[PDB]
């Protein structure tokens, strides 16, 4: 009946029990254990009180290693004696030795082959590293194996850059300079990465395609699948990840040119040379990959639960999240999966007491997310014609604890205000803020760089289940989770990310001993969904969108102004974008004024205003999409192409301007820049006119 | 207690092949790393080849890449070290070394649980 | 207050006066007179009672002849003496001699050039004709001037086929065998086409792209326009149309090979030879084209008027129609324009007495439709984000009278029931039906080929302002008019189509002396819009869609079954499509039962149901679109690629199957067929599931 | 009535150029087309070149197309016919032939209103 009852119904002990449940056997996607977990989730959600629970299923292309023929990297002398062999598997965490179906570390969707060549250190394998490699260091990767370090970019971009350079193969490794927090013991006696720990993950470049074999349509039984040679974003070279215990042996013999800069140097006791091949003593010795992993179309299952809306049953508020894991998923994703389970239980007990939401709530335990967000993307593709007309908002729930310091929220500007209000009502679990709202602790620990007294809220990027809903469909999304100190730690993710050591004991001892942070994240997400699906008027604010639009326009304008002579010569102008932003500001102000004064008793007019707020977000969607990326259609927040995961807003103009000084034909590039400016200005003006007076 | 039982001793003439098999008993720890140290009668101690519980191996003596090979099995909890085309200079004492950390190193100081030793006289 | 008052308010004298007003000076698009007519329409609609009337304006690429250098096709001897010159203009109709700004006949968007060569008769320039020339008749049209005859296809396809054949230029002409009704005198003393009469029209192949220079976005002031060399669907060879009085002179000297068949032969007293060049006497003589027409970006104006909805102002019911003409447009489009004007006047005189529609009505006088549907397409592009969420239905009103025999209706299956009901209420103006409903006269004169007792309702194709709303956006559309006896006259269009002789006297004397047929068409369109925008529940029926879907599936299945061995070899199956159709039938039945039993008093539930009905049509839209045609997105009713204007439903599968026995790789073609079957089945199933229970 | 007043006759030796101009007085119809007929002293009547009110023209004498050209102006309701490099066989009588239909034909029967005629002699 009240949100306070729902918030007080959540319990940390239930989160603890669910996390213990989901983190005892491997739950890799496409396996039998994942199917059993999906069945258990369906049964428990049916018992909790959900109106309906179903197991949607799809047949998607997954990748598995050959259990008979393990993958490994070797060092071969002139006669190919294989003097050094890499580790075949990570040592199992204590209390899990007898557990079976622990897959060895591998890069999903890597092709096969036996490539031989010389090693070339490429640092983080970014575009800048390949530039300093090529246009400064006079060194060619073509025909050579390239070894890189995890961090600062997605693995897919690493492999794509290595392919463009012409390398035979990629060896990804994790350096202690980026995944070993100082003063922290390794996993058996702490939360740092040991020498055998290896990070997993796909190396695909689908650009929001979903299933590689079915671009644009769901992979049901009666589906036509293209050839693998014609598949979307399939890597063409073998890739295999190792721990730093083995990269130490790989890079110790490395000789040739010295590292360009101390930035390229890591923390391993290694000269960190870049020159192809080893020292002249071991110049003859080469590196041979051994990758035999195969691809196969297997069946994945998403659990979809429905709680019908009392007043507006067609409006869907979705609480997503994925269930597939790599080995045990003690944090990713079962930490958020337990929170989702407990939120469902609280909703179900409120339903059993007699309560019903005003708007329909769709819960979703996705699958095969670690394989390219396959399950959620395919489900959204199947139900796109429904979600585009009925999707209020989406609330992603991935791994909820990343560190015990402060909250972290990534959401669309339409939710900012709501977030703040909810964060004002809750309580701060952090020390030094007992008896105080979580809002003030979040603000003090994470101040906004552009405001005072307001907490920092980052942008919504990609790489999770919200991607299909937000970047293609255009449904308002939000994520909230606890993380590390943004400034002090300075390392990517967490040391045991996507590792065999991501067990339950790690979360129980080194990340959340009392599950108060899990409880707080559960309260945040549950109250967010509650206010989204229960408020009479949708808790959306457009003035925040106007403000951030002006900020993004100024940023892109400065980036363009970096080339004043070129813009003057080709008459590149940004007046249209600024006029569109100003008109959006004015129209949003007038729409908010109408919202403040209107009869809420009349259901039809209230539906009118709520539909306007709903479709404001969809107004930014470009039907044609970004160039070469038809499945990225969000004009404002789509991921960039070149500097993805670190890119700026207005991805079209930003991508057009990127490295524009290196183009062979400046006129064509600046014409493309003008075209993207025109597209952005028209999209902003149209999204503004969406909020104008209705006839 | 942990004991490294050694065997395979043999004074085979030049060009012969020997199997030096050693078993590890009483190892209470989950992980392990073990190494083969060869010491000549008139020289110092050096590492030859090492293997780990992660099924990772390395040959330290690069000149003997084809002559010497290493292969461990945890079902019998032992490791085998194979000779090829033995030569007179290979006459030496071979020790088994075991250590907690599952890395592979040529340092004799890191290893603590040391083997019995085995004489090999290649004539 | 009542539809009966609205229908009784419409008068034929007002239609006559409006037609007289609009059919006295030229109103070519982009000219000053068109702008003045737009201003007059705005002022009169404001006086009638419309809430707001605006002049939307765009800058689109139009084509005009050089008034200093007229176009004409010549015949040159060995020395190029130009022995025969074509007619520079057609004689003005009587009483219109002093009228100025009468543009000479020309094919819009034809490039320039002075090509020389020999002549090849290509009949109607269809694909089958070129197949007959090259596969059978051993004729290479490359390097030769192609002359064709108007009819049975679109001019754009004629020019495209001539381009693929490799011709230098195209000469279009109207044969008396296709535009001269027997026993009918020419225009000065009848309604038949004289020898000087020339049909005009664009020759573009935009595939629903609108403005050639701005594909996908409106042509506002801050727009980036591609180079004309990179423009979409621009002809690459000169094209110029003539009358048969000059084509007789062109073809009398024609020699070479005999005509393939009497089907190729027309009615002119010429041998109708196909052989390149003239006979032996005039073999040296050649034909030289003189085309200097130019392209230029000019401003066009659409007139948009709004009547705000009393209960649901956000739902737009649109009554479209275009205002641009070629010379005077006595029928095309000023008949529909006058009907729209009188409908607006009746709506306004009902509004001035307190009445207001339940849903918003948007009236639209489009522009530059004769130039590629430019005005309506650009306006829809600008307002796409509004129409996709608010567009109930669109009613196109082009030329109203095509003949005095019977009614003709082309609409989506969602309107069939409504189309029947209104037609039962109205009266039949036809002879032998005094005091009889329009329904029975329409049924007897135009029986449905499949059913009995139901009038024939054809499909909704393309080539008019409904195209952008239906084939891309997915808004239910409908057209009604009066036409000729289908089974007797057997000639395309009407003799004076797109001609200088399409004057007011023609309509007043030989097509509608009493304007009772115009009155009946006005009643049909007005009552259709009235019931569409005024009914509580939208008058849409999905069972008709299910029935026609099954019929189309059977037709495409038979067309595929024409190749049983190939389908057996490649395992081509249609079971998915049939299952989708069956599920659509069942779900439509259940949804109709729910429509019969639901509380209309509750406004929220009624809004839910009407939203479902509205978005049923939108569910058929494919976001990716048809291959090579991103702007044709209707899965069921999109125009075909090869045999357009005569094609079948499910255009993807039909296009894939077309000439599949001539493909070099049968496996690839049959895989494409399977892919299109998969796409169609998924689209049908999704559109069915949009009618399922709402959570 | 309609009178096709002919003028421009002359007698010029071979290689000369003559201008045959004629007006169209009293023509009440909106549409017209007329032709220049040539009759030799010893032969039949044949067409030479016709023009129409639609600004369309043709020369039927294809053999001597270069020598003969036809032009008109509706402002003067007049039409001119130009000779090039006259030859002795061009000596003939030239008639006007005007008719309602805006077509071009070589048949003298289709024309009802005929011109006065003009002698042209080439030596
Ligand atoms: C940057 C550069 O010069 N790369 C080239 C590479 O493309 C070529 O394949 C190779 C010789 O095979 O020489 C080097
Ligand atoms: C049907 C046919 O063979 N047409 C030919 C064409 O292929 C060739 O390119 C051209 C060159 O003169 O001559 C013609
Ligand atoms: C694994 O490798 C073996 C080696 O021959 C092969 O027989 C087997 O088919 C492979 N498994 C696969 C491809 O699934
Ligand atoms: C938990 O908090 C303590 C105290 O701030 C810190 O030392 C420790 O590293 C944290 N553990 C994490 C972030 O896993
Ligand atoms: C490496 O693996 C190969 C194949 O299993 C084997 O033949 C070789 O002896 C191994 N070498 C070492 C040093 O473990
Ligand atoms: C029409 O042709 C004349 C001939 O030279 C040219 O001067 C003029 O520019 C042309 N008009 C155009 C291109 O609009
Ligand atoms: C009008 O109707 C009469 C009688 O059927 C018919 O002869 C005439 O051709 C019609 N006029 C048209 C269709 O323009
Ligand atoms: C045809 O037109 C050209 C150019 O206007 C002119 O020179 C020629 O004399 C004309 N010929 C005829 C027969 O009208
Ligand atoms: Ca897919
Ligand atoms: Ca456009
Ligand atoms: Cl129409
Ligand atoms: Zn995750
Ligand atoms: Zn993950
Ligand atoms: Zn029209
Ligand atoms: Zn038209």
């Amino acid at each position: 009946h009240n949100m306070k009852a729902f918030l007080d119904e959540l319990k940390a002990e239930n989160i603890k029990k669910f996390l213990y449940n989901f983190t005892q056997i491997p739950h890799l996607a496409g396996t039998e254990q994942n199917f059993q977990l999906a069945k258990q989730i369906q049964s428990q959600w049916k018992e909790f009180g959900l109106d309906s629970v179903e197991l949607a299923h799809y047949d998607v292309l997954l990748s598995y290693p050959n259990k008979t023929h393990p993958n490994y990297i070797s060092i071969i002398n002139e006669d190919g004696n294989e003097i050094f062999n890499t580790s075949l598997f990570e040592p199992p965490p204590p209390g899990y030795e007898n557990v079976s179906d622990i897959v060895p570390p591998f890069s999903a969707f890597s092709p096969q082959g036996m490539p031989e060549g010389d090693l070339v250190y490429v640092n983080y394998a970014r575009t800048e590293d390949f530039f300093k490699l090529e246009r400064d260091m006079k060194i060619n990767c073509s025909g050579k194996i390239v070894i890189a370090r995890y961090g600062k970019v997605f693995r897919g971009n690493k492999v794509k850059n290595a392919q463009l350079a012409g390398a035979k193969g990629v060896i990804l490794y994790s350096d202690p300079a980026d995944y070993f927090a100082p003063g922290v013991k390794s996993y058996p006696d702490g939360w740092n990465l040991p020498g055998g720990g290896v990070q997993r993950g796909n190396i695909l470049n689908l650009n929001g395609a979903g299933d590689p074999l079915t671009p644009g349509y769901p992979a049901n039984e009666y589906a036509y699948r293209r050839g693998i040679a014609e598949a979307v974003g399939l890597p063409s070279i073998p890739v295999h990840p190792i721990g730093y215990y083995d990269a130490q042996k790989l890079l110790e013999k490395m000789g040739g040119s010295a590292p360009p800069d101390s930035s390229w140097r890591g923390s391993l006791k290694v000269p960190y040379n870049v020159g192809p091949g080893f020292t002249g003593n071991f110049s003859t010795q080469k590196v041979k990959m051994h990758i035999h992993s195969t691809n196969e179309v297997t069946r994945i299952y998403n659990v979809i639960g429905t709680l019908r809306g009392a007043v507006e049953p067609d409006r869907y508020v979705i609480l997503g999240g994925h269930r597939d894991s790599w080995v045990f998923g003690g944090i990713d994703p079962q930490s958020g999966a337990a929170v989702v389970h407990e939120i469902v239980r609280s909703f179900g007990t409120l339903k059993k007491e007699g309560w019903r939401p005003r708007r329909t709530i769709l819960f979703a335990s996705w699958d095969a997310e670690e394989f390219g967000l396959l399950g959620s993307t395919e489900w959204a593709e199947e139900n796109s014609r429904l979600l585009q007309e009925r999707g209020v908002a989406y609330i992603n729930a991935d791994s909820s604890i990343e560190g015990n310091y402060t909250l972290r929220v990534d959401c669309t500007p339409l939710m900012y205000s709501l977030v703040h209000n909810l964060t004002k009502e809750l309580k701060s679990p952090d020390e030094g803020f007992e008896g105080k709202s979580l809002y003030e602790s979040w603000t003090k620990k994470s101040p906004s760089p552009e405001f005072s007294g307001m907490p920092r809220i980052s942008k919504l990027g990609s790489g999770n289940d919200f991607e299909v809903f937000f970047q293609r469909l255009g449904i308002a999304s939000g994520r909230a989770r606890y993380t590390k100190n943004w400034e002090t730690n300075k390392f990517s993710g967490y040391p045991l990310y996507h590792s065999v050591y991501e067990t339950y004991e790690l979360v129980e001892k080194f990340y959340d001993p009392m599950f108060k942070y899990h409880l707080t994240v559960a309260q945040v997400r549950g109250g967010m969904v509650f206010e989204l699906a229960n408020s009479i008027v949708l808790p959306f604010d457009c003035r925040d969108y106007a403000v951030v639009l002006r900020k993004y326009a100024d940023k892109i304008y400065s980036i363009s102004m970096k080339h004043p002579q070129e813009m003057k010569t080709y008459s590149v102008s940004f007046d249209s974008l600024f006029s569109a932003v100003k008109n959006f500001t004015e129209i949003a102000s007038k729409f908010s004024e109408r919202l403040q004064d209107f009869d809420k008793s009349n259901p039809i007019v209230l539906r009118m205003m709520n539909d306007q707020l709903m479709f404001l977000e969809r107004a930014f969607i470009d039907p044609l999409g970004l160039p070469d990326r038809p499945f990225y259609r969000h004009v404002i927040y789509a991921p960039s192409s070149h500097n993805k995961y670190a890119g700026e807003s207005f991805p079209g103009i930003y991508d057009a301007l990127f490295d524009i000084e290196s183009k062979v034909d400046p006129s064509k590039a600046w014409g493309e820049v003008k075209r993207q400016i025109y597209v952005a200005a028209f999209t902003v003006q149209a999204a503004a006119e969406t909020l104008s007076e209705v006839a | 207690q942990v004991q490294l039982q050694e065997s395979g001793g043999g004074s085979v003439q030049a060009g012969g092949s020997l199997r030096l098999s050693c078993a590890r008993s009483g190892w209470p720890y989950s992980t392990y790393s073990m190494n083969w140290f060869r010491q000549a009668p008139g020289k110092e101690r050096e590492a030859v080849a090492g293997i780990s519980s992660t099924m990772s191996g390395i040959i330290f003596a690069e000149s003997k890449a084809g002559q010497f090979t290493i292969s461990q099995d945890n079902a019998k909890n032992t490791v085998y070290l194979q000779m090829n085309n033995l030569k007179p200079e290979d006459t030496a004492i071979y020790y088994c070394a075991a250590r907690r950390d599952y890395s592979l190193s040529s340092s004799s100081d890191d290893f603590d649980y040391w083997g019995q030793g085995t004489q090999v006289t290649v004539s």
